[PDB]
DNA sequence: TCCATGTTTATCACC
């Protein structure tokens, strides 16, 4: 028969509901770009037509054969062999349209997406029951499965009816942490939630250890809130096709982030660059209203959540990405000021007090120089070039009167007193000689030195660079 | 007609169906506001029943009123991870099936979060009898409310208003609920709300009429 | 026809409570961004547990015990709480089961699903946190024992601080007149608070009440916000004593008696007469709670 | 039935608890921030170890001792020869694993966890200190004999201070099982506390 | 209404 459905984005309560619409639209378009789909249309009279495509509404018409073809494309899986480092094979889904757009080296981005799909969303064996059975089928051989399609088609007849949710989708409508009461939903909404994962972006976080190893754990999921359905489906084909191909071990360079906010903000940077490349699109807000950030991790038979956030995508953070690329490359603890920027938080980066937590951890392990000598100088005060000239003159005078491994001695000498300066959280003696070695700025010395905090920790840093 | 201010040092407004990990919203939901207003009125809930569900509230008779919400200063939030009272979701067995006296026996901690400070200027348009009943309750014979005093005319602040599909919002709340009973129903349609920062009185669109 | 509520304070001493969720090799404590600083927080649950432990310690019967189970901690030794007497100390007879009381006709009583008495807030510190550290050794249990040795011995860190803890009380309910003896025993147990946080035996901290002072008219909570106190120097004065002086006839000082046991040390007389003629006695908090309970149960 | 607790202090003298883990050129002891000043700290673990050692001294049955014959810190008698039938102060020590003497259920019916009857707290100073005070020096090497071979020729200094300090302690009264001769020995040993330091 | 299972990948960018 013929079944017609209509949908609107003004009534969906969840962002994933909106994402699933774009996902299924992309799946239908991918179907329309395959010769075997046209062969199936010619033979079995497959019906799948998008009627209305506008800013808000959407329409679709389909038959049983079209639904079967869509299920075959979406739930296609294959078998992969893995060796321990006694052989074992792992069933992995094909990925749908993702294979049609991934041209990166080895499809390493596809590998990350596939791992998360089986690992968290599909932790329940349900993916495996459906996925393993599906695996190894040949589309060119006419292989198909319809046992599960019949139940869905019968359920889809009463789209207004209700049915319970499951852990495969967003979780919570189970026990509910209070009272043995189920949830409220309608059937056709649940069906749309079968394709929201494809649109989602995946990032891999990690935790620093004492040795500095990138201990990857869990995943970071980014969910966009689509405003204009018509415009959204056009930019993405080039956004996902222009990803950086840089590889670092088993992961891409961009796949490694520290805080969850890094992944969401990085997506905004990528889209606007493609907006500058793909004409017909203006501001970010005209395409995305909100961004969802999810941190998840699987341990044993249970999945543990850490943080759920959704806040105000903006366009004033473009310079931040460039500010950290040229700054975070050398050290590993500069991420703290990156977290600082993300009523009294507008220009808080001027102070940027990233000295407290950063210094305590790196005390024992990461102690093993002048790279970070000036870093603590600004924190001590909470004026600089004058002390540099004072120190230079003292050493020059000392050698004048007396008239390749000094770098290693230089590093050790300052470390002996930088460490003791950390613990202070005599100081007027060495400067007393240096001044003696040497006037409005001279008047300002009295007012900038008599403070106890300045006496305790400020004046005893810059002079150490001399000897 | 007349409106009033309130403040409190700590607060928590958990969205429903949160699941394992709990969350909160910067602004209390409309239903919680209505519950607070009913509690301060001294009138008990229409339902006196006990069982699996205890929110059987037909809308046949209930005083009518219009509610607006203000917000004077943004507030941050913190999280605490101590313990939670788990509801069994697995076949389980053993000890839980032995005693069974309001058991809730399985315990597993995950997370939750709370606010740091709250101070709101709530707006109400209500008949005179309800206002008089509130006056009698406040003056007469869970760390949520600290003190209340009506300073309506001064102390201006920002307000909230539903947004139509145009432009873009800023610092907007995620979800909001108008009326709900914890059984099979349609919940509420309008979800997205956004604030506007301006000094004078909120516009006519800001006021929302509750069906209850 | 009034619901009096109080506010307590504790003597300074090093902190003991650890809040778990240990990161790397240190066990941390939750903090709140009150004014961009760090503070110590004790959840109300542990205090409720300590109160229940004290009630079971003083001989009051109850039907709930959490024992040291071999596998993992659990709460048991309970039955049907059909009578609120001898069960649940008139507080929180929670139940969610559907097969309850044979579907409730045999009970003929309220299931006590949400009857809440003695609502309480959560304690906050008075001083910031300055990143202290104390070392930790934990040597391997043995090199030859049958019992395992964790395969290694590792040294770790801790952090502690010395801080008081102000605390609002928020006692309410004019219906708690059925068992005045139970109310008096509960108030005495609160006056005898000790070992409230189940932190650990060594480096123990105790809540010694001191300058426990707050009263109000038969209205709802207002007035002094139950917070805003200095670092143990002089706390109630700048909070509300100036307002009481300016409102000696506006806010009722006859029922809102004086504040701070420190009045026993400085400015005793001036606070004695020129403040008010109410029962401003402060010698021991025990007798203060006793006669306050007597007055509250009187009407 | 009769709880008790006390606070004790001692005579002034130079400090002893020298942690000395800061760096190669310094020996920094633990400090606490009290009212804007710095005060000395001695952790309760040192006092627990000293009490255990004195219970060893007085010819009291024991279930734990050190060996001092291993590369790193190790304790042997704690877990090797003991079924945890009766600890020193009835501590009845514990450790978590998949199994522990068949989960110590069948052979010896005891709770998996412990008791912790005794209570104690941190020891804090009474007056602050003023930075580094004392100097030091180290020899070059073993010289003619080639057995040390440190090749250091180092020259360092440590930190000392003069302060008397006090600490409290407590003890419950309802615990009266096997009390008459066990706990009184501990209370008598409270009077000595000679070797409780880090050097 | 009540019977069932699962994991497998090592490491890198500064003066």
């Amino acid at each position: 028969e013929i079944l017609t459905l209509d949908f609107n984005l003004a009534e969906l309560p969840s962002a994933q509901h909106r994402a699933g619409l774009a996902g299924l639209i992309l799946m239908i378009r991918e179907l329309k770009k395959w010769p075997w789909f046209k062969i199936r249309q010619k033979e079995k009279d497959v019906l799948l037509s998008i009627e209305n495509l506008d800013q808000y509404g959407a329409s679709i018409q389909l038959n049983l054969e079209g639904l079967i073809a869509l299920f075959d494309l979406a739930y296609l899986s294959f078998t992969e062999e893995r060796k321990s480092k006694y052989f074992y094979d792992v069933i992995t889904p094909q990925g749908g349209f993702l294979a049609g757009w991934d041209k990166s080296d080895g499809q390493i981005w596809l590998r990350i997406w596939r791992d998360m799909f089986w690992s968290i969303i599909k932790g329940v064996p349900a993916t495996r029951n459906p996925f393993n059975n599906r695996c190894g089928l040949n589309l060119n051989a006419g292989d198909s499965f319809s046992k599960d399609v019949e139940s869905v088609w019968k359920s889809l007849q009463n789209a207004e009816k209700t049915t319970g949710q499951s852990g495969a989708f967003y979780l919570g409508a189970m026990a509910v942490n209070a009272e043995n009461v189920s949830t409220d939903d309608l059937i056709k909404w649940q069906f749309l939630l079968h394709f929201w994962a494809f649109v989602a972006q995946v990032y891999c976080p990690y935790i620093l250890d004492k040795d500095g190893k990138r201990n990857f754990n869990g995943y970071v999921i980014v969910i966009p809130d689509i405003a204009n359905l018509e415009d959204f489906c056009d930019i993405l084909p080039d956004v996902l096709s222009n990803r950086n191909s840089k590889a670092f071990g088993f992961r891409p360079q961009e796949s490694v982030i520290d805080v969850p906010e890094q992944g969401a903000l990085e997506l905004l940077n990528l889209i606007k660059q493609r907006i500058a490349k793909k004409a017909g699109s203006g501001l970010l807000s005209d395409l995305i209203v909100g961004v969802e950030v999810i941190h998840a991790e699987k341990q044993g038979n249970s999945i543990k959540l850490h943080s759920v956030s959704y806040l105000q995508p903006n366009e004033e953070s473009v310079d931040d990405y460039n500010a950290i690329k040229n700054s975070y490359y050398c050290p590993w603890f500069r991420r703290q000021l990156l977290l600082n920027l993300v009523l009294a938080s507008q220009s808080w980066l001027k102070r940027h007090p990233w000295y407290g937590f950063g210094d305590l951890l790196s005390r024992i392990p990461q102690r093993w120089s002048y790279f970070s000598h000036d870093a603590r100088q600004l924190f001590t005060q909470k004026y600089a070039e004058i002390v540099y000239k004072i120190a230079q003159g003292f050493v020059l005078s000392k050698l004048s009167s007396k008239h390749p491994k000094l770098e290693r001695e230089y590093n050790d000498k300052k470390e002996k007193v930088v460490n003791e300066a950390f613990l202070a959280i005599e100081k007027q003696a060495f400067i007393d000689y240096f001044v003696s070695t040497l006037q409005d700025e001279f008047v300002d010395f009295a007012q900038k030195l008599f403070q106890d905090t300045d006496e305790i920790r400020s004046l005893t840093l810059l002079a150490l660079s001399s000897q | 007609t007349r409106y009033l201010r309130l403040k409190a040092p700590f607060a928590a407004f958990r969205p429903f169906q949160s699941g394992s990990f709990r969350s909160t919203t910067p602004v209390p939901s409309f239903s919680a506001v209505y519950g607070l207003l009913l509690n301060l009125a001294g009138i008990e809930q229409r339902q006196e029943v006990e069982g699996k569900v205890t929110l059987i509230k037909p809308k046949a008779e209930l005083p009518k009123l219009a509610i607006a919400i203000g917000q004077v200063k943004p507030s941050s939030t913190s999280l605490i991870n101590q313990q939670l009272h788990n509801y069994p979701v697995g076949n389980s067995g053993k000890e839980f099936a032995s005693r069974t006296f309001g058991s809730k026996y399985w315990i597993a901690p995950v997370r939750r979060e709370v606010l740091v400070n709250l101070d709101l200027i709530i707006g109400l348009q209500s008949p005179v009898e309800f206002w008089q009943k509130l006056d009698q309750g406040l003056k007469g014979e869970n760390f949520l409310f600290d003190e209340i005093y009506p300073i309506e005319k001064p102390d201006l602040a920002s307000w909230y208003c539903p947004l139509e599909p145009d432009t873009r919002p800023n610092q907007g709340a995620c979800r909001l609920t108008l009326w709900i009973d914890r059984e099979n129903n349609t919940q509420t349609t309008i979800k997205v709300f956004s604030p506007s920062d301006f000094r004078l009185e909120p516009p006519a669109k800001a006021w929302q009429q509750l069906p209850g | 026809n009034l619901n009096l509520f109080a506010t307590i304070l504790t003597y300074p001493a090093p902190a003991s409570n650890y809040r778990g969720e240990s990161e790397e090799n240190r066990s941390v404590i939750q903090k709140i961004l009150k004014d961009g600083q760090k503070y110590a927080i004790i959840s109300p649950e542990s205090m409720r547990n300590a109160l229940r432990e004290m009630l079971i310690e003083l001989g009051q019967p109850n039907n709930r015990t959490r024992l040291h189970s071999e596998d993992q901690l659990a709460v048991e030794f309970k039955e049907y709480p059909n009578p609120d007497k001898f069960a649940d100390d008139f507080l929180f007879g929670y139940m969610v089961a559907q097969t309850n009381d044979a579907k409730e006709m045999k009970k003929l009583n309220r299931p006590a699903k949400r009857d809440s008495i003695f609502r309480c807030n959560m304690a906050v510190a008075v001083n910031p946190y300055k990143y202290d550290t104390v070392f930790y050794q934990s040597p391997l249990n043995a090199g030859d024992s049958a019992w395992k040795n964790s395969t290694s011995s590792a040294l770790l860190h801790r952090e502690v601080t010395h801080t008081a803890f102000q605390y609002p009380f928020a006692l309410a309910g004019k219906d708690c007149a059925a068992k005045p003896e139970w109310v008096k025993a509960l108030l005495q147990a609160i006056a005898e608070l000790n070992g409230v946080a189940g932190g650990h035996a060594r480096a123990y901290y105790e809540f010694a009440p001191r300058s426990v002072v707050a009263r109000l008219t038969p209205k709802l909570v207002a007035g002094y916000q139950t917070y805003g106190f200095d670092a143990e120097g002089n706390w109630l004065e700048l909070s509300r004593l100036t307002a009481t002086d300016s409102d000696n006839l506006d806010l009722p000082a006859n029922e809102f008696w004086l504040g701070g046991e420190l009045v026993r040390k400085m400015d005793q007389e001036q606070k004695a007469q020129l403040e008010a003629m109410g029962a401003h006695l402060y010698a021991n908090p025990e007798k203060l709670f006793a006669d306050l309970a007597d007055s509250f149960l009187g009407v």
